[PDB]
RNA sequence: GAAACCAAAGUCUUUGGGUUCCGGGGGGAGUAUGGUUGCAAAGCUGAAACUUAAAGGAAUUGACGGAAGGGCACCACCAGGAGUGGAGCCUGCGGCUUAAUUUGACUCAACACGGGAAACCUCACCCGGCCCGGACACGGACAGGAUUGACAGAUUGAUAGCUCUUUCUCGAUUCCGUGGGUGGUGGUGCAUGGCCGUUCUUAGUUGGUGGAGCGAUUUGUCUGGCGAUAACGAACG
RNA sequence: AUGAACGAGGAAUUCCCAGUAAGUGCGGGUCAUAAGCUUGCGUUGAUUAAGUCCCUGCCCUUUGUACACCGCGUCGCU
């Protein structure tokens, strides 16, 4: 209802960076729904987070 | 194989596969309640996968 | 000759014709001869009439400048849905 | 008076009491240069080249608040009721096959909706076959025939002259091309009308008169917890 | 004849305030043949509430309001 999950296979960075994350062969992207009008209930937990 | 894991309502699990995931769910829950300090708050079966 | 159009891109269109009032650039190995130049273009009408066609000045001797010849094809469109067309011919 | 405002910012096109300084669209710029004062920092005086069609001043509303309040509704909630979602199945949707499994419609505002419970019809879709129902006008052919229809056999699902053989009928009612009209459940409902649905079954919408303002605009279209009350009346809903 | 699932159903969600839901049939439309649909009609018939903005939306009102600035670069020849 809020987010989309989706299979995806990632690639393989060529950059020799010795900081650079390891990317998974799988992996899965979630992006939140931002043109639906149900997510005005979802106020109550994220009003009280002292972080944001 | 880009098949994601199955959910913990839809896994048809044995009894003590049944009460080792109780067991798993159980560590888990302690763990993020006084490791993590944060509470899931929408833990259920539809929020847990089995997988290995 | 080519003729081209004289605007300041690096690609030049073909002229198929020469137009009367469009000045074209006229392409063509010739021997390499330093501008400026008056230039004048003649034909053989009939009987051996030199005819004058067209004048002008010698611009700068490159091979670099290209000459693009183009085509067109046509089709009529018999099925238009929105944004969404089938074509045919 | 541009107004904010001002008993002076009044006695100003009905323009003249005396006098001093100072501004001339915006930047460059209070910059450079020169002079002068200064221990110095600095001060006083002080350009131009070039650059732009605005920069600016007062007041009036509010698109919008990421500003706060109320108020409304079993298409919202409380108290519940009966349910659906779980079973089998009927019918609509997609996905999948199929020659076709026509199509429109996709949140409430599509999904037992298209009066759509379709054996033929319906029916648009697939396969096969038949007819012209080419109106009309021109040119050619045509009476010594332009043609139409047809028994029997071959073929055909078809007592389909549909094509051939077999040759029997028919009297311009035509035929072939040229233009050009019809016929389409063919395409655009993102080209239209009409009708319908929805926002919304909401609770609003517009005018007229009076008063304030040069004007945009304001009051009405109302502060309060009786009383104030430059406002009063209409019309649709 | 055959007798299956189905033991009142998670997450989630719909309609409903009185001759109302719900049970119950009947008639019309469709219809050569026909209703599980639809539109109407009678029959039997209650519990809860006389409220609220808690969820979802919608509605008004007043208060102001006509992209300001500080934190994208090095080298190369003609």
């Amino acid at each position: 209802k809020e987010s989309v999950v989706f299979h995806a296979y990632g690639g393989s960075m060529e950059d020799e960076k010795e900081d650079s994350k390891v990317i998974p062969t799988e992996c899965a992207i979630k992006v939140f729904k931002t043109t639906l009008n149900e997510f005005k209930n979802r106020d109550k937990y994220i009003k009280d987070d002292f972080r944001f | 194989d880009q098949v994601p894991a199955p959910k913990l309502k839809e896994v048809k699990l044995n009894s003590e596969e049944m009460k080792e995931a109780y067991y798993q769910t159980l560590h888990l829950m302690r763990q993020l309640y006084h490791e993590c300090t944060l509470v899931h708050a929408d833990l259920s079966e539809y929020n847990m996968l089995w997988h290995a | 000759p080519l003729f081209s159009q004289h605007t300041a891109a690096d690609k030049h269109k073909l002229q198929r014709f020469l137009t009367a009032d469009m000045a074209l650039v006229a392409t063509v190995y010739a021997p390499i001869t330093f501008p400026p130049a008056s230039v004048l273009l003649f034909k053989q009408k009939s009987n051996g009439m030199h005819s004058l066609i067209a004048t002008g000045h010698l611009m700068s001797v490159d091979p670099d400048r290209m000459v693009i010849k183009r085509v067109v094809l046509s089709g009529h469109p018999f099925k238009i849905f929105t944004k969404m067309a089938v074509v045919r011919y």
